[PDB]
């Protein structure tokens, strides 16, 4: 990857290795712990089907360089939407003004090392023909409409990104990545006797569009997802008022792992903990979850949306155990916060683009499976909720309050799943909720490739996952 | 002033170049460009933390041929990059399907001679000057009370922008704007419970901002008020949406009356045009041409003129919020809402916040909401809340880890009053709002 990316980002823009030396040298005129240059080019395409036709398409291009100068707690940062020597010089000269004092100028020699490949370098935009891409959307439309007569509207979209990145730093880091990302989304509207509801499905990952035509449990994946959006819509159409108050909640496997993303994930990002602003600050070695819970953030999963072959600081993705048998083991880091905490980078230094600062961020966050069957978990509840699907969530990491909102949910009555109920926001304290996890299923899965995480205005692709699990007490925001 | 006039010339030329390149190969085209420049700084314990120099540029084009559309964008505005962008959009439009509602906005609706709304009030603020404002705000918060034990810092932002829009009916208009803001956010602790809150000031001119010391005082006040909350028991009670969240309560209306939602039948207000959906005394005024307004605009994102309208008049829904495409789907004309709404104003009904507490007597004041939890198609509402419990017309204690639930149709229709404590830093500006009952889920 490095030679191929270097040819596209550096050589093609009149830059050599020695220009990297010169610019890093300009930063190192000042008293800095670290400086870096981050180069990026990306290409985004989208296609949208609605009203049985190919309604829209887009093609979006960006490129640029971002330059950081860091001293202790401090960062100076400037960037440009072009890759050139002048853009690098102007950005370095602005960023380094963070400190006036002279430095010793002693940078480490630039030197790349190998990392495990986690996804193809084949451009997904060019690897499939335009009509074959549009046939995916046409097939989703046909299947969804054929699934039930009550289907009145279908919106199906395909998105693809191809991104090249290169990072060079004063600590000697020299690293590159080639990042594909595709997503298929489906939304359907159903109507019956004047009542309307919506349902959605989709997913993707770091590969080409052929994934959407591959097999999923004996059917074509795009077809299965088309049928899932309809099924979801019809459940919602039948749903009755959700109960209100504190009760047992059984969460399904996969995307309900939003629980972990909100309840512990953000709270374990090293920036909050270095500052002391997270409820988890200073709690390494303490019981922060039930003894049944092992939570990992894993940047190493081949082909997954949330994975990072390198992070945006050039650190290869890692399997990081955050909580082990309920005990807090550590935090997700970037280079800045790791230095200030006396810790090491973990492969969690991520930025939305060259025009944004990296910070500690999640990759794929999930709970390891346990011994219970999903059926045993459901049978243990006399009255509660079963929630196999969610929309999003949110967390206050200081007060340790989080929310997440159901997208498919049911009553459990006498150990059996019964009536579908309307969307409800669930709320709890993160630590207290994790300590209430009394059963952990043997059925781990991750989401289909749909996660978007927002922190400080920067949106990133992430994964979540878990087996089926039981939270003994959780507050359900129903009306009934 | 000269940097921005240099940019404005370049941007106008980029629009004209893109339109000319498109004109021979398309029946219509729309081009939008922008450039935003400025600084963003932060402080930690009164010392500089981050200094970020911002410079963002953008060109987007949409072309139409045989009622087929295609779009492309680039942050590179070189002639060769513009040519590639135009070609990319034209190539897409060869493969999309004909859609008769798609196209350049109607010529008769375009702001060919757009009004000057006085949005541009530049300041030469140096990074060191910016750091001092942020530090002053943060320090004022930190020194307020000994329970303030940590910080998320002070922040100052100052930016100027230029936007130009043109299309194939011959519109080419642009305008400049500025925005400055100052904030701080601190953490307080009591008996092992931490809470965080923030305060801010925002305006188009620096001389419209509150002082740093005001921001810090407000930050500390808000943060300390959060300490030692209770989790309420599950109940039905009246609810006041404090001004800062009441604006968002009316904000849910935007999605519900958007033309895109209406023509797709994906809104719970589909059959409500001309019906009384709010109290008969409540009017929502839209004021797109307010001088210096935070959401004032001389034209929408399709170049369509923006107009003074009463969206709700005496409780009655008077119109949808339409764009060119959704208007055409409904057999109507655009109302100038491409890119959203442009300053909503809802007058108070005479009561202060204190008087609203007394009127309510016993109930919940919500000051912060969390999560999504609002169904566009049904109006069902379920959000996480923090705020205060009120009894005897007096705040008793903060509350958190609760939800509030209902349905927007009922919530809006049965509003009791709206206060004179108007939130003035937002697009939608109103006071606090009293609802007679919601379901509070807790213990
Ligand atoms: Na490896
Ligand atoms: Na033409
Ligand atoms: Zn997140």
């Amino acid at each position: 990857s490095l030679n191929l990316v270097s040819e596209q980002l550096l050589a093609a823009n009149g830059l050599k290795h020695q220009d990297l030396f010169a610019i890093l040298g300009q930063l190192a005129e000042r008293r800095l712990d670290y400086g870096d240059l981050y180069f990026q080019s990306s290409y985004h395409e989208s296609w949208v089907l609605e009203d049985r036709i190919i309604k829209d398409g887009s093609y979006n291009i960006d490129q640029g360089v971002g330059v950081r100068a860091i001293s202790g707690e401090k960062t100076g940062f400037a960037y440009a939407d072009q890759i050139s020597l002048l853009a690098l010089e102007q950005s370095a000269q602005a960023a380094r003004t963070i400190v006036r004092d002279s430095g010793d100028g002693k940078v480490q020699t630039l030197g790349a090392v190998e990392h495990s490949p986690l996804y193809t370098s084949v451009d997904p935009l060019q690897s499939m023909s335009r009509e074959e891409k549009l046939d995916i959307l046409r097939r989703v439309d046909k299947v969804a409409r054929e699934a039930d007569k009550r289907v009145q509207e279908v919106t199906a979209s395909l998105s693809g990104v191809y991104e090249l990145i290169l990072v060079a730093a004063t600590d000697g880091t020299l690293a590159a990545d080639v990042r594909p990302l595709v997503r298929l989304s489906v939304s359907v509207l159903v109507e019956e006797d004047g009542k309307r509801e919506r349902g959605a499905s989709g997913g993707g990952g770091r590969f080409g569009y052929e994934f959407f035509l591959a097999d999923l449990d004996g059917e074509v994946r795009a077809d299965a997802w088309a049928k899932e959006a309809v099924r979801m819509a019809l459940v919602n159409l039948s749903a009755v008022a959700a109960p209100a108050g504190t009760m047992p909640v059984v969460l399904g496997a996969g995307w309900p792992g939003v629980l972990l993303h909100e309840a512990v994930g953000h709270g374990l990002e090293g920036d909050f903990n270095r500052r002391g602003t997270s409820v988890f600050s200073g709690q390494v070695g303490e019981l922060v979850a039930s003894e049944l819970c092992t939570v990992v953030d894993d940047g190493t999963m081949v082909d997954r949306r949330g994975s990072v072959a390198i992070d945006d600081e050039g650190t290869p993705g890692q399997y990081n155990v955050l909580i082990e048998n309920g005990i807090l083991k550590g935090y997700m880091q970037d280079k800045l916060n790791a230095r200030l905490m006396g810790m090491t980078p973990t492969g969690n230094g991520r930025r939305e683009s060259y025009a944004h600062l990296p910070m500690p961020r999640m990759t794929n966050t999930y709970m390891l499976p346990g011994k219970s069957t999903p059926q045993e978990i459901i049978e243990s509840v006399e009255y509660g909720i079963y929630a196999p699907n969610f929309g999003g969530g949110q967390v206050d990491i200081t007060s340790d309050k989080f929310v997440f909102s159901t997208s498919e949910a049911y009553l459990i009555e006498n150990g059996k799943v019964t009536k579908p109920v309307k969307g409800a926001t669930l709320i709890g304290s993160g630590i207290e909720t994790m300590q209430q996890i009394s059963m952990v299923g043997n059925d781990l899965k991750l989401d289909n490739g749909v996660g978007v995480c927002g922190k400080e205005g920067q949106s990133l692709p992430v994964g979540v996952g878990q087996p089926t699990l039981k939270v003994d007490n959780l507050t359900v925001g129903g009306t009934a | 002033i000269s940097q921005v006039e240099a940019q404005r010339k370049i941007l106008e030329e980029a629009v004209s170049t893109a339109l000319e390149l498109a004109s021979g190969k398309s029946d219509g085209a729309e081009v939008a460009v922008s450039k935003t420049t400025g600084i963003s700084v932060s402080t930690r314990y009164g010392e500089v933390e981050n200094v970020e120099f911002n410079s963002d540029g953008a060109l987007g084009i949409t072309v139409y041929h045989q009622n087929r559309k295609g779009s492309a964008s680039s942050t590179d505005l070189s002639p060769q990059a513009i040519a590639r962008t135009v070609q990319a959009a034209l190539d897409i439009a060869r493969y999309t399907s004909p859609d008769p509602c798609a196209g350049v906005a109607d010529k008769e609706l375009l702001a060919f001679d757009a009004p000057d709304l006085d949005l541009f009030h530049p300041a030469e603020v140096s990074p060191d000057e910016a750091i001092e404002l942020a530090a002053r705000a943060e320090q004022a918060a930190l020194q307020a009370d000994k329970r303030i034990t940590n910080t998320e810092g002070g922040s100052f932002n100052s930016h100027y922008g230029v936007k130009v829009f043109g299309n194939s009916h011959g519109m080419l208009q642009g305008y400049c704007s500025t925005r400055h803001s100052l904030s701080s956010c601190v953490i307080a602790e009591e008996n092992g419970d931490m809470e965080r809150d923030y305060a801010y000031t925002i305006g188009r001119a620096m001389s419209d901002l509150q002082t740093p010391e005001w921001v810090g005082a407000d930050c500390a006040r808000r943060t300390l008020s959060r300490l030692s909350p209770r989790k309420l028991s599950t109940m039905k009670a009246p609810v006041i949406f404090a001004n800062e969240v009441a604006t968002g309560l009316f904000g849910h209306l935007v999605g519900a009356i958007a033309g895109g939602s209406v023509y797709r039948k994906s809104t719970f207000l589909l059959d409500s045009l001309g019906k009384q959906i709010l109290p008969d005394w409540l009017t929502i005024e839209e004021h797109p041409h307010l001088l210096k307004g935070l959401a004032s605009t001389p034209f929408d994102s399709e170049g369509v003129r923006t107009e003074r309208r009463d969206i709700i008049k005496d409780g009655i829904l008077t119109q949808w919020l339409l764009t060119s495409y959704s208007a055409r789907k409904l057999g109507l004309k655009s109302t100038g809402h491409a890119g959203g709404i442009h300053n909503w104003r809802i007058a108070g009904q005479g009561l202060s916040f204190e008087q609203m507490l007394k009127e309510m007597g016993t109930g919940l004041v919500v000051t912060e909401l969390m999560g999504q939890g609002v169904s566009a198609i049904t109006g069902d509402y379920s959000r996480g809340a923090a705020g205060f419990w009120v009894e005897n017309g007096e705040i008793q204690y903060p509350v958190s880890e609760i939800t509030i639930a209902g349905n927007l149709k009922d919530m809006w229709r049965n509003i009791v009053t709206v206060g004179n404590d108007i939130e003035t830093r937002s697009n939608i500006q109103c006071g606090s709002v009293l609802l007679p009952e919601m379901k509070i889920a807790g213990q």
